[PDB]
C-alpha cells in the first residue's frame, strides 16, 4: 500500500488503515478529545 | 478580533483575541475551551509553527484568519 499523510490537519505523520487514516498519535488524541 | 482553530477532527474553535495576544495565551485559551494541555499543543499558521512568546500580530495573523493544531505527546 502506498504511504499516507495524516488525515490530521497540519499533521506531517503517516496515517495507517487501523486508525482510519490517521496516524497512531493523533488516533490516540482522538480517543482523549 | 475573532480567530479560528482547526482541530485534528476538523472542529472549528472560535476564539477572542488581541493582535497582542501571544501565542502562550492563545494556548491557555485552547485549554479552557478543550481541556488540552497546552504543552501537547502545537500551532501552524501558513505552514509555520509558532512560538509561544510571539504575538499573533508577529505572525500577520489578521480578523478571521485560520490556525492549525497539532497534538503531540511530550515524553522529555
Ligand atoms: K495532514
Ligand atoms: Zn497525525
Amino acid at each position: 500500500p502506498p504511504k499516507q499523510r495524516c488525515r490530521a490537519p497540519a499533521c506531517d505523520h503517516f496515517g495507517n488503515a487501523k486508525c482510519n487514516g490517521y496516524c497512531n498519535e493523533c488516533f490516540q488524541f482522538k480517543q482523549m478529545y | 478580533m475573532q480567530i479560528f482553530v482547526k482541530t485534528l477532527t476538523g472542529k472549528t474553535i472560535t476564539l477572542e483575541v488581541e493582535p497582542s495576544d501571544t501565542i502562550e495565551n492563545v494556548k491557555a485559551k485552547i485549554q479552557d475551551k478543550e481541556g488540552i494541555p497546552p504543552d501537547q499543543q502545537r500551532l501552524i499558521f501558513a505552514g509555520k509553527q509558532l512560538e509561544d512568546g510571539r504575538t499573533l500580530s508577529d505572525y500577520n495573523i489578521q480578523k478571521e484568519s485560520t490556525l492549525h493544531l497539532v497534538l503531540r505527546l511530550r515524553g522529555g
